[PDB]
């Protein structure tokens, strides 16, 4: 039953007495459900240490992973170029999933096509599919460039993208001068960041490999910036703004912030902004190339140093105080431009915020997960704040990255109790946050369920989640935040200190029980 | 309206395509004539998509794991293959359920094999057996395992049926191998077919020899309702207020025991014909259980379906149906009285998958709203038949529309409201036309039944009459 | 008892069994406390309409007010000028309280002096105090200008600031050329915003009243901006950014963002930035003057129109979408500069955010309180989002402001169930939210206690608080936020939608009870 | 060390002041000589502040309402006058208490008269009576009312004593009029005196003829402890573990009944001598109750005070005191062992109101830390007599320091850590010197007792050794 003046959605309409009775009757009559005491006992067993030992012995089963497949990153990289259509050679269900994922994270339209390979292509290949798809895409959506990636179907089959595109141009499906860069993105190798790296290396190769004769390093007096797999528009904005204050000529490669933040004024813009073809062609003439996320841009770095002959600096991600300072000083050395007074003022303001919040930030324990560079930068920033990381998880990390993170943790007294896990999923982290309870978690939306589990063990065992990373589905417009630079550091510090204060306020809101510590001033 | 104008629009939109694409896409768009019963003469459906045209269709894995098998709560479903497919489909459908997640319910959890290059080169049957052993060790309260195959499994020489047989014999457990590779078929419809075949072959007949279940003359089973936003629940209560006993619901908030008990019911109430018609026909053939379609979208369709269902039973059920209708009349009358004046005269264009595009027209008409265009992603000509009678005269019908075609059709027709998926929501919101997600109910609901009608009307009013749509044009331009 | 490895602060150390026993023994033996059932009965009585009728009949007692006294606003206004020392002619307790209040809100040093008047000054006046204080302040802190306000002691006594300052200059305590503007700020009239208005009018009079002969309107081709009582640095930052994006020459008067956001680089800066004396002297030459908060800048408006001969536009506060558009169009008309494409893109992005969040924003009920202009702008923005304001409270509002707010509410279908209260304190608001429960409150930190009270009635009756306004003491770095303009509208929308989403997530976190609606995607 | 350079520093700082200001401020700064016990010959205190020098002192209203009367939980305290005085002092002091706020506790609530121009021109006695009636109507469970006066009340000539007498006779309620106008005196010390006089005249003698309270030879009363961050609680438990009965607690977590029962105790343990010495001396004259000072900052002072207190009772109390010391020895020994190595050798400068500047030195030396400078806002000469014997040789002493003087002294001396109020916290944090709020414990605590020693040591380590202090200089600067 519903009241017209107060209509109730599923919650709390299904908490009515009649709905409760109907659910109870269903469960007691036809579900054959296990007894409640058995369920409670099994849950308690899953929260224990022996269950953790059983869980960490897994070799073949992955539960609740924390990564995706390469073509997603390839599509994200392709979306960062001007009037460029991402084109995945393979099955359609993949592109549907990619578009749904990116639509949910960004709340913005995502454009991506496929050649819709079916069972017949499982025995003859997707050459006809590639020809017809390229012709149809160029005729319908009119892109300046088509960037081709692959799914697992085409990778396992063995489809040769180079020969297929060459045959499409000869026969006459697409003009010969039309730029069609391609990259192989097997989903069973690496993760989405590897796909981003492969797509960018393919585009750079296509645009610069056969015209290096007239390129001279430092001709245009610019610096190339490769941001990698990035899902915060504020990061692109802050990088551009910092390079603008310094008066440093720069060329951002694969800039998707314009196409992922189009205004709603009555028209739908399929394309907006992005790196131009001339920028890619003139890239070898830059003074140097700076990679913002070096731990998933290894193939790009190999191509840049091998072909463009650019001495790529060994720079960490510009995350937090020390690494932002190092990045700014390296940029100043490369470009010869002094660091202005505005950036020093902003750094001083960040230091002032750190000194203001150090009392509440000191000694807190955080589990965290995400991408390698983001996780390492967040760990460094937490160490700079006096916080104690305990569970550091990266499903798509490797042994060298783990060694680097261990070296970072060993240099700080606050990394004594920290442990780094690579190849572990979110079920492993549930066991860890149960058996060794931290104060908070830092991760994407998928952590919310973990929080729920902790709340089932008790209020004193609940581990609240802080949504920093990709993807965030249960909150709105958090993709507009900034994470790199001083501004990103300020935002992260504010988020952390305010989450701590909110948790303290909640724990001390019981009147005559715990409200003696419900202080007005904190 | 103006059939010739709509035909001119269709030709104008078709001009941009190449010759082959033009010829293929001309058959998938049509004008509606309510008199014509056979849609094969006007519209062609269930065909492969044109490459590079940004279609909205999914894959067979989405149809099988995401739609049919996924809502089953007490079973564990393994996305056998690389890691992407399970990650993108995890907790993206709002099939509601009641259970302790991670202990005896696993709907929102993502189990995967996480295939690597070695598993591709050398196969993954031993990895599958080890995974099944690990699942048994760490999740003892699971009541069954399904193995949903992805594209590499079909591509490489992997034989998961023998692994499932051996492990099921070893652990005395029900393991259902589903050959739901994404490259099979052209859309999720073949995924629905494959999942239905798996249910028939591995689950349905496990209690054929068992007679321990005490049956009652008023036994019905809900088939094809996936409890989106609690929808199935809002239906089930009505069926229990009629005096009927609902033994099973497929598959939202569903259990393997309910599927096993389904062949013991007296009637099969099928909600989604497209996905469960195969299993309904099989149950009718093998067990003699009659099945019937029902619609609970809006008070008119709800009352008609309730009376049709009560007609299949004795006089007492009909009396209770009349009592239920009389009890619920004032509530939906009040909802109509409050919300119809704000919604009368509005025009709607819809594009959903197999069933909803023709099932929701009744609620919209109950609120005084006219549907001018409709279409399907993966429906067959049988569905288009029903729709042609269901839909208005001189109205637009589209099958497997592309992004460009849909955008042009909306730009020319200019409806007041659009109902489609997440991949067109923001596109159409940027153009200034109110949009409602017709798949996940825009994270609202339920919409079935008298209780769901109030939420449907409230959502329609809140989106159609929101002030934000009056603020797109800046005052200085 | 304490564990060396895990040390507890007051919470939860006083929840230990021994402390609980000691507290129970104390209460049972020596406190003579009322029985618990009587306390519960009286609380339940205080949450009813019968109590609300008794509460709203109050005529002489104020409980938990929502305003401060004039010299605080005068000090804030004086802090916005270059090398200016706020000087309060009265008792030192006022200055100590002002400095503590502003330090707690801003987490930054606040400079302000007093002449320390005592009972002897109550018998013979504070002329000698003024002379000695002016000389001492100029000798010690070396300001370019001293801005003099008053406390209730000097106001009741009848001290004449003009004669006292004139005597200080003749006798030779301060040079004659030294600028010493003054303003009378009686604490029993108006509130802190009135003090800001009085201080600004006094400074403007001092700098422009006796030199209007050579002033010509529109000579310098600039627009004066008077921001009023403002405690968000982002508001100052956003107004200047939009005016520069427009290429409009502007002169911001009383700009305190520099002195309230000094960097921490090892040196203490007593003064930083601020409006210069030359800007104040050249103000009459501007094209026009724009008041950002016209409802507490009435005296300033009278002085500007009467003396400077500036036709002050009838502009509301640039809050939300419509009023920001009106402010930008008025600025474009006054200056002649067209509105650039960047501001149009920002407006379109705000509209896109509105369309994305409208489903969750629609139909929510908010009680809110604060300053008149801020409350009115927030009400307008809430009406633009489809939200329903129910309890609109402004302690320092007047009848004409209430009439204007009622006119705004009557123009929208969402303001049907809205009531405006002027002269009511937070105890009235507690009664209102108890008897007519809204979904949320929007106000300063003082609302937190109200929330606690609601939680005592039950979880279903709890009304969460959203901290927007002045002062915020229990959260860190929220004074850096933006409220005016498109950026402020985006920040407010994000805060509102995310608070709603967090409340929904909390209400649906119970496993097997309400976690069926714990959706990953929202 | 180096007294001569400290004197040179004092003269160099004093050079900038004008003539009269120089000669007045020269008397308030001194070098410490532990041998000299008469500080009158060395330092002058309790004098009016120089105008326009940005002093840190408060007002008599802050000393009365904020400090003494405010922590009383079951009484309603009305700031009679304009609104700002009660607005700025609301919930700013962390006097902890246990109660139902708004029903039977009112500490964090702000009651005010909200005087307007009319109440200034025509007085506010009738408004005061109406306010008292409304307070009685809306807060029936209050057990007392106090009327704290502000500057306009004393300036316009309001007779609040007559109103209090009449309304107390009318409603049979205890109404205490406090003449704590801010223009009286030079600091909060006169506010403490006035509040003590009000307690003496209106509350203390209400049970002089009442003898129904059963008394014990181990009855004690804690006076002058305001339960900052729970400090008083962490003291009282220790006194409970010695076998002593604590009947009263002034004034943190205090009730009017406890104040009434105070004259029935056998000993008055005074924590803050500065604020409650008046009431202690009176209760020794009118009732014969002896009083003693005690210190619970740090394990050494805690143990010394515990033994001194137990010395006043029989042998059983001494045995219980020894048991308590033996029980709590390992805890503070572990705290010392963990935190002394990180804090040894550090130097501290302090500036707090009237008691802490000499009471915390013991804990600071217990953690191996040296105090080089100390001072007071509103202390008298006996406080400096007490301080001189506890403070280092040739160390700095300052009374009512100004912002410029304090900044110059810290800039020259360069200590490792500073303890002061909120108005210097950010000033000294911007100069890169670790700062601890010595008034509110930086929203931490408690610091009294063995339990508070662990928190104090942990806070000192977390602030003094924070990495943020190493990042103030940019690497390119
Ligand atoms: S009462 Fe005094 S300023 Fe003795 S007014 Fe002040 S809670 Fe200080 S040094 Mo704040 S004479 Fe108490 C004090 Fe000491 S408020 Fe507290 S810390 S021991
Ligand atoms: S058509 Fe369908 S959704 Fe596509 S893969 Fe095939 S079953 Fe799956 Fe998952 S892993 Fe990534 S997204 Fe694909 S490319 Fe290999
Ligand atoms: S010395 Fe003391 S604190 Fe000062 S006023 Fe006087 S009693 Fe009070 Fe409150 S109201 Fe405002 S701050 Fe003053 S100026 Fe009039
Ligand atoms: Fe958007
Ligand atoms: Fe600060």
């Amino acid at each position: 039953s519903q009241q017209v003046d107060k209509i109730k959605a599923s919650y709390p309409l299904f908490l009515d007495q009649d709905y409760k009775d109907m659910l109870a009757k269903k469960r007691d009559g036809f579900e054959e459900k296990y007894p409640q005491d058995k369920i409670d006992e099994v849950f308690q067993w899953t929260t224990t240490k022996e269950y953790q030992e059983l869980n960490f012995q897994r070799e073949a089963l992955t539960v609740n992973p924390a990564k995706a497949c390469q073509p997603l990153g390839a599509v994200l990289c392709a979306l960062g170029f001007e009037k460029t259509m991402p084109y995945v050679h393979g099955s359609q269900g993949c592109v549907a999933y990619f578009r749904s994922y990116f639509n949910r994270h960004f709340r913005e339209p995502v454009s991506c096509v496929s050649d819709s390979m079916t069972e017949d292509a499982a025995v003859f290949g997707g050459q006809q599919n590639m020809k017809d798809g390229l012709q149809n895409c160029k005729a319908t959506y009119k892109p300046d460039m088509i960037a081709v990636s692959t799914t697992c179907m085409a990778e396992v089959i063995g489809d040769d993208l180079n020969a297929f595109i060459n045959n499409s141009k000869k026969e006459g499906f697409i003009p010969d001068e039309f730029p069609v860069p391609f990259a192989h993105t097997p989903s069973f190798v690496g993760s989405h960041v590897t796909g981003w790296d492969n797509m960018f290396e393919g585009i750079a190769r296509y645009f610069t490999l056969k015209s290096m004769d007239d390129k001279v390093v430092g001709s245009n007096k610019k610096i190339n910036i490769v941001p990698g797999f990035e899902t915060y528009l504020g990061n692109f904005r802050v990088i551009k703004r910092m390079l603008s204050e310094m008066g440093v000529g720069y060329s951002l490669l694969s800039d998707p912030e314009e196409v992922l933040d189009t205004p709603a004024d009555g028209q739908f813009r399929m394309y907006a902004g992005g790196t131009t073809q001339e920028e890619m062609k003139d890239a070898p003439n830059a003074l140097n190339t700076v990679l913002l996320q070096p731990w998933h841009l290894e193939k790009t770095k190999k191509f840049v140093e091998g072909t463009w002959k650019h001495e790529v600096p060994k720079l960490n991600i510009p995350m937090g105080l020390d690494w932002t300072d190092e990045f700014l000083m390296k940029v100043s050395e490369i470009s010869g431009q002094p660091i202005p007074a505005s950036l020093t003022k902003e750094r001083g303001r960040l230091v002032d915020m750190m000194t203001d919040s150090h009392t509440w930030l000191h000694g807190k324990r955080f589990a965290l997960w995400g991408d390698p560079d983001f996780v390492m930068g967040l760990v460094k920033f937490l160490l700079e704040l006096g916080c104690e990381p305990v569970h550091i998880l990266c499903h798509n990390g490797n042994k060298r990255w783990k060694k680097a993170v261990d070296a970072i943790l060993a240099a700080s007294p606050y990394g004594k109790n920290a442990t780094v896990y690579i190849g572990k999923d979110l079920w492993h982290l549930r066991s860890l946050v149960f058996t060794d309870k931290p104060d908070f978690m830092i991760g994407n939306s998928y952590g919310k369920f973990i929080q729920r589990d902790t709340l089932h063990k008790g209020k004193e065992f609940e581990v609240p989640l802080i949504r920093i990373g990709f993807p965030i589905f249960d909150r709105h417009h958090l993709h507009r935040s900034t994470t790199l630079g001083y501004e990103g550091a300020m935002q992260i510090l504010t988020t952390l200190v305010n989450s701590i204060l909110e948790r303290l306020d909640e724990e001390t809101r019981g009147m005559q029980a715990t409200d003696y510590n419900h202080d007005l001033v904190r | 309206m103006s059939r010739e104008e709509v035909e001119s629009l269709i030709q104008e939109v078709l001009e941009v395509y190449p010759e082959k694409a033009r010829k293929d896409r001309n058959k998938h768009l049509a004008v509606n004539d309510p008199a014509v019963t056979q849609s094969k003469k006007c519209i062609i459906s269930n065909k492969k998509s044109q490459p590079g045209l940004m279609t909205i269709r999914g894959c067979a894995y989405a149809g099988s794991k995401g739609v049919v098998w996924g809502p089953i709560k007490d079973m564990i479903h393994i996305s056998h293959g690389p890691v992407g497919c399970g990650q993108y489909s995890r907790a993206g459908r709002r099939n509601y359920y009641i259970g302790t997640t991670g202990v005896n319910a696993f709907v929102t959890m993502n189990f995967t094999s996480d295939f690597q290059e070695k598993d591709i080169v050398f196969g993954g049957d031993k990895k599958l057996a080890k995974l099944i052993d690990e699942v048994e060790t760490l999740f003892p309260l699971n009541k069954g395992i399904s193995v949903q195959s992805e594209c590499p499994i079909g591509l490489i020489g992997d034989d998961i049926e023998s692994v499932s047989k051996v492990k099921g014999a070893e652990l005395s457990k029900t393991i259902v191998p589903v050959r739901c590779e994404g490259f099979r078929g052209v859309s999720q419809s073949l995924g629905h077919h494959i999942a239905n075949d798996a249910v028939r072959d591995w689950v349905l007949g496990k209690r054929d020899e068992d007679t321990t279940f005490a049956s009652t003359p008023y036994d019905v089973a809900i088939i094809g309702d996936y409890n989106i936003g609690g929808d199935a629940w809002s239906s089930r209560i009505l069926l229990e207020e009629m005096g009927l006993r609902c033994v099973a619901q497929w598959s939202g908030d569903g259990s393997i025991s309910e599927i096993e008990l389904t062949p013991k019911v007296k009637l099969n109430l099928v909600h989604c014909y497209r996905s469960m018609n195969y299993i309904s026909r099989h149950m009718e053939e093998k067990y003699g259980i009659p099945w019937m379609e029902y619609n609970f979208f809006g008070p008119t369709k709800t009352i008609e379906s309730l009376r049709a269902i009560a007609a299949k039973f004795d006089e007492s059920i009909q009396k209770k149906c009349e009592e239920v209708i009389a009890k619920y009349k004032p509530e939906w009358e009040a909802v109509v009285a409050k919300y119809r004046p704000r919604l009368e005269g509005k025009r709607v264009m819809l594009y959903i998958g197999g069933l909803r595009p023709r099932h929701v027209i009744g609620a919209y008409e109950d609120l005084g709203m006219e549907v001018v265009g409709t279409g399907y992603e993966f429906a067959h000509n049988d569905d288009y038949d029903r729709t042609m009678k269901e839909m208005g005269d001189s109205t637009l019908l589209y099958d497997d529309v592309t992004g460009y075609e849909f955008e042009e059709f909306v730009k020319r027709i200019k409806p007041d409201l659009i109902g489609s998926g997440i991949k067109e929501k923001f596109i159409f919101q940027k153009m200034g036309i109110p949009f409602r997600e017709m798949h996940s109910w825009d994270y609202s609901g339920p919409y079935h039944g008298f209780d769901g009608f109030a939420i449907f009307a409230r959502d329609m009013d809140m989106t159609l009459n929101n002030p934000c749509w009056k603020k797109l044009q800046a005052p200085w331009e």
